[PDB]
């Protein structure tokens, strides 16, 4: 079927810094696709669990959840000036047969683009 | 004892409540047509899938994800077989294909890749478990050589 994954790249900018409530809501909005079927991706509302993350979300794109997870980051992402997000859209088929180190590096290196807020 | 206890107790089980029901309709989301409710061993397949990076264990080949709730293309196999380990915990159960799970039968994988020799595909097979997302306390009992004995 229509799996995917959306790479999430977050990063800090620099440009301003980052409070604490903004930290627990993209947290937030991350851990709301986290479940014990994908404990690896949950996030934390420090700097060590945002900061230069790489994310690999699997969706089945005959859902429209995938959208709606894609614009809650987006909509995020254009309301704080100290996180930067980059999103990248690749095929499960793809993804696997990817190398398993530096795999989510590699899947935003050769993954459709997104955006780039 | 106390109310607060109380409130702090259904405050506690509405947090467990909420990630069951977000497991479910993650299962569901990836397969509206699997008929039923997903069971433990159904959300099992799905996260054995995602720590093996979508691999099979034994083989190294891809899993098709669309057919992980076909009968018989997916098993969960007991690495240290349970005739020999009495083993039936999460640490010992693996996510492989159906066709590469015929032929290990009592063996362990330290036996049955040949790991004494320190053949091919038992560096391919170590090298696949600890790269894994599998904790480190599952991947040394999958990667056990000696038993008791």
């Amino acid at each position: 079927m229509a799996f995917k994954r959306a790479i999430i790249f977050t990063s800090f900018n620099g440009f301003e810094k980052v409070s604490r409530t903004e930290k627990r809501r993209l947290a937030k909005i991350i851990n709301a696709r986290v479940s014990i079927i994908d404990e690896y991706l949950r996030a934390k509302d420090t700097n060590a669990s945002l900061d230069g993350q790489y994310r690999a979300f699997l969706f089945n794109d005959e859902s429209p959840a995938m959208t709606e997870f894609l614009a809650k980051l987006k909509a995020f992402a254009e309301s704080c000036t100290g996180i930067s997000i980059d999103a990248w859209e690749i095929e499960e088929s793809e993804y696997v047969r990817l190398p398993v180190e530096r795999r989510d590096f590699l899947a935003a290196a050769n993954g459709k683009e997104i955006f780039k807020i | 004892k106390s109310f607060k206890d109380r409130k702090m107790i259904e405050k506690m089980q509405e947090e467990n409540r909420k990630d069951r029901e977000k497991a479910a309709a993650k299962f569901r989301e990836y397969f509206p047509n699997f008929v039923g409710e997903p069971k433990s061993k159904d959300i099992l397949k799905l996260r054995l899938y995602e720590m093996q990076h979508g691999k099979c264990l034994y083989s190294g080949k891809e899993i098709n994800l669309g057919r992980l709730n076909e009968k018989g293309y997916v098993e969960i196999d007991h690495a240290l077989p349970f005739s020999r380990t009495w083993d039936d915990s999460f640490n010992n159960k693996v996510l492989v294909l159906g066709s590469e799970n015929q032929n290990k039968g009592n063996q362990t994988p330290y036996e049955y890749f040949n790991g004494k020799d320190n053949s091919r595909e038992w560096q391919e097979f170590k090298a696949r478990v600890e790269t894994s997302r599998f904790p480190r306390s599952k991947k040394q009992r999958i990667l056990l050589q000696k038993f008791d004995e």
